[PDB]
């Protein structure tokens, strides 16, 4: 456990930190806007998920500034997580 | 136990305002949302706003006339609605309801009868009614109270604190001049009377003034 | 803002039958749909979830269906503690918004009114005032008619009626009929009569008293 | 393009009383429309803008509600400087549109 | 063959219970979902459920009343439907199918005939239906047999065990007192009659009684 | 739950003559739609599956077309041995629900 896993093992422990707050702050962001559907917390939590994992299908999506702004977060932080852990399994073998 | 607790009603003078309270028991997790329905008399239910205690945002319905302001308090664990400039078009009974943030409402309040009126609180008169001495008896005997000249709206008419409960009406009051009026009945097998003590408990949360009174045969 | 339609606004059905709501909504929701349950001067009780989960404490009869648009609440045979108001509310899009409601209507057989005269009180008179009260309790249908005579003549000032819903205990009506005099006005009168005319009974039922 | 009707063309109303101009899209166009007021010979003012949001410098009365296809623009108790015609606009969908127009009576 | 064999008829009393079975056959894959379509007489299809075998879970119609249980085993390859109190509005052809899990029904067994009432199994008694002997000949002749008295539905006739089937009329059963009854017809060449032997073979699934009998002229 | 309706309830034919049925969805199910025969006192007989794809068995007259809401079962110069019901089911979302049904008459 050097630096090449505790990264990524860190990454990992933070997205799931995200993922849960992103789904609270959705919720609060995306409520009292019309027309929204991000606005219950279980399948905020499943809208986290395939946002992080850059899938996003289209059966939920934020539609205000602040939701949006939190999806963002959730997209940033999915993306370094999954390629923290990427360059986490490269240096791994590098080193044989 | 009571998870939502409502005043009974508030009384307030056209274009002054009413502040109306809930406060929450039970599970309080932090992703709770507090909703506040509007109910006038004969029509449905109406979405006022909604608010999370725990960030203290609040929501309200844009398609009807901006008059709720939703506030809470994280200490006692109670939310506020803040009622401003009333007409006679605001007098509903205004429920509040718990939501886990699933949509559906578990738990609702028991709701406070809001009245707008420039009348004054009046407590009511409540008066036995014995059967005449030359009425027939039969297998069923028929007793009721008088709940007469009280305002404004609602009153609790219970018989003997609830314990006594089936075979009882309670008629919608009426209103004469500025007072409302109404009647219960409650009918209890002949051979239990007056052998068991038939009492009504009629409350007026107006005035917090709750009386009893026992039903004895005219002499 | 979603619209959510209930047709119809009354929906009347015999003991023991199987009855159906319905709600409609503007556009698609899902199962997002949810059923509560009022009754006179009571708050909203939830009894369905998300179209067709059920709620701990609600009765097997009471069951859901329906998807996208179209829902159904079903009760299976329907009995007296039914009667109140049901109401529909989404959950998919905000805000909330709730159905028009539709008041469920139980058709029982026909019963006769309990007829109850009561005369005033010592303590009402004590006041200054009389009230003479009568209760038409337990009938059907809710079509019936209250008459005073005073020594034999009719009475029509001073009458005050208030009728009951559909009572959710024996699916049947009550009426109260309070005739309200002066202390004066009660004093220089002896018989007083409540009769009650309903279609049980070509005869109508009347209950009298006098006064002392 | 979107079609935007508005009903009433005419909208008659007491003083001091509320009311509600209606507003309706062909297709979803979310929150995306716009109110704007026009007096006699005069120039187009915008009221509300997406939907609900106010604007700096219009009166409470006017307030904003409605999304998807159905929208409505609503005056809290009307005075007599609210006599004009009312137009709805989207912004959803290229080309941009306007509604009908609604003539306020009182 | 026969991918899907189901029990002919079963009497059920207002009340009880009864379970239909349907046994499988050909290719059983992992993947495949057993089904179950309800129809009553002069109506069309109606889904009740489904169950996968191999995982075991099964799914019902929620627009319906929940009255049906799924269960199936694995070891006879056979699916089970649990129905229980069942009224006179229960009274249906109940038709199972194989779904390959891709959406429609490749194959429909032939439907068990589920019949509600208190009445009692009734074997059918068969008559003989021979030309009088006054009777035209003509280039065709028509034979019959007489189907009368028996309960519940249905009965499956058919001429010479099926190896006669062209120019074969079987009308649908009538209800007296609490019995059912019906008739079939056949035309064959008048030359062929009785140089060929022709016999009806009429089966009663809800007793297990199938009975022939030859058509001779009457003497 | 997806309804499926189909007019007329009975068709009428002369021999010999093209004939169509006809299979509405509530929504937009694709291709998702399937036909099938059941003759009097027998069992339901798979004929087309996914709207046009033909079954080993059935006779090349029954033919398949349609998609999204509107489906059409048809069958090329109608012969005695036709006379059923025909239903639709689809199998586009749970639960699968099937059509009123057509009977056909020569």
């Amino acid at each position: 456990s050097a630096l090449h896993w505790r990264a990524a093992g860190a990454a990992t422990v933070l997205l799931v930190i995200v993922l849960l707050a992103g789904s609270y702050l959705a919720v609060l962001a995306e409520r009292g806007a019309p027309g929204a559907q991000l606005i219950t917390y279980p399948r905020a939590l499943w809208w986290s998920v395939e946002t992080a994992t850059t899938v996003g299908y289209g059966d939920l999506y934020p539609v205000t500034l602040w939701g949006r702004l939190v999806a963002v977060v959730v997209m940033v932080a999915g993306i370094t997580s999954f390629g923290l852990v990427t360059a986490a399994l490269a240096t791994w073998f590098v080193g044989r | 136990q009571v998870q939502l607790q409502q005043p009974g009603a508030e009384l307030v003078k056209p274009g002054a305002s009413v502040k109306l309270s809930c406060k929450a028991s039970g599970y309080t997790f932090t992703s709770d949302w507090i909703h506040w329905v509007k109910q006038r008399p004969g029509h449905g239910l109406e979405w006022i706003g909604e608010i999370i205690p725990s960030y203290g945002r609040a929501n309200y319905n844009e398609k009807i006339q901006k008059k709720a302001t939703l506030t809470a308090d994280k200490s006692s664990s109670t939310a506020f609605m803040q009622l401003s400039s009333l007409t006679s078009e605001d007098s509903a009974v205004y429920y509040c309801a718990r939501e886990r943030g699933d949509g559906y409402f578990a738990v609702w309040g028991a709701g406070t009868t809001v009245t707008v009126s420039s009348a004054k609180t009046t407590p009511p008169s409540v008066y036995p009614l014995a059967p005449g001495s030359a009425a027939q008896t039969n297998s069923m005997v028929t007793l009721g109270c008088l709940v007469k000249g009280y305002f404004p709206e609602p009153v609790t008419v219970t018989w003997n604190s609830g314990s006594l409960s089936s075979g009882v009406h309670t008629f919608p009051a009426v209103l004469q001049s500025d007072l409302y009026t109404l009647s219960s009945s409650v009918t209890v097998p002949s051979s239990s009377w007056p052998s068991e003590t038939v009492t009504c408990n009629v409350a007026h949360p107006a005035s917090s003034t709750k009386v009893d009174k026992k039903i004895v045969p005219r002499d | 803002d979603i619209l959510l339609t209930q047709s119809p606004a009354i929906l009347s059905v015999s003991p023991g039958e199987r009855v159906s709501f319905s709600c409609r909504a503007s556009q698609s929701i899902g199962t997002d749909i949810h059923w509560y349950q009022q009754r006179t001067n009571g708050s909203p009780r939830l009894l369905i979830k998300y179209a067709s989960e059920s709620i701990s404490g609600i009765p097997s009869r009471f069951s859901g269906s329906g998807s996208g648009t179209d829902f159904t609440l079903s009760i299976n045979s329907v009995e007296s503690e039914d009667i109140a108001n049901y109401y529909c509310q989404q959950s998919n899009r905000w805000p909330f918004t709730f159905g028009s409601g539709t008041k469920l209507e139980i058709k029982r057989a026909d019963a006769a009114p309990t007829v109850s005269i009561f005369p005033p009180s010592s303590e009402q008179l004590t006041s200054g005032g009389a009230s003479v009260v009568c209760f038409l309790n337990n009938f059907y249908p809710k079509d019936i008619n209250v008459k005073w005579k005073i020594d034999g003549s009719e009475r029509q000032n001073g009458v005050l009626n208030s009728w009951t819903d559909q009572d959710s205990k024996d699916s049947t009506y009550s009426m109260s009929s309070t005739l309200t005099l002066t202390k004066d006005e009660y004093e220089r009168h002896n018989s007083y009569t409540c009769e009650a005319t309903h279609k049980t009974s070509t005869s109508p039922i009347v209950k009298s008293f006098n006064r002392n």
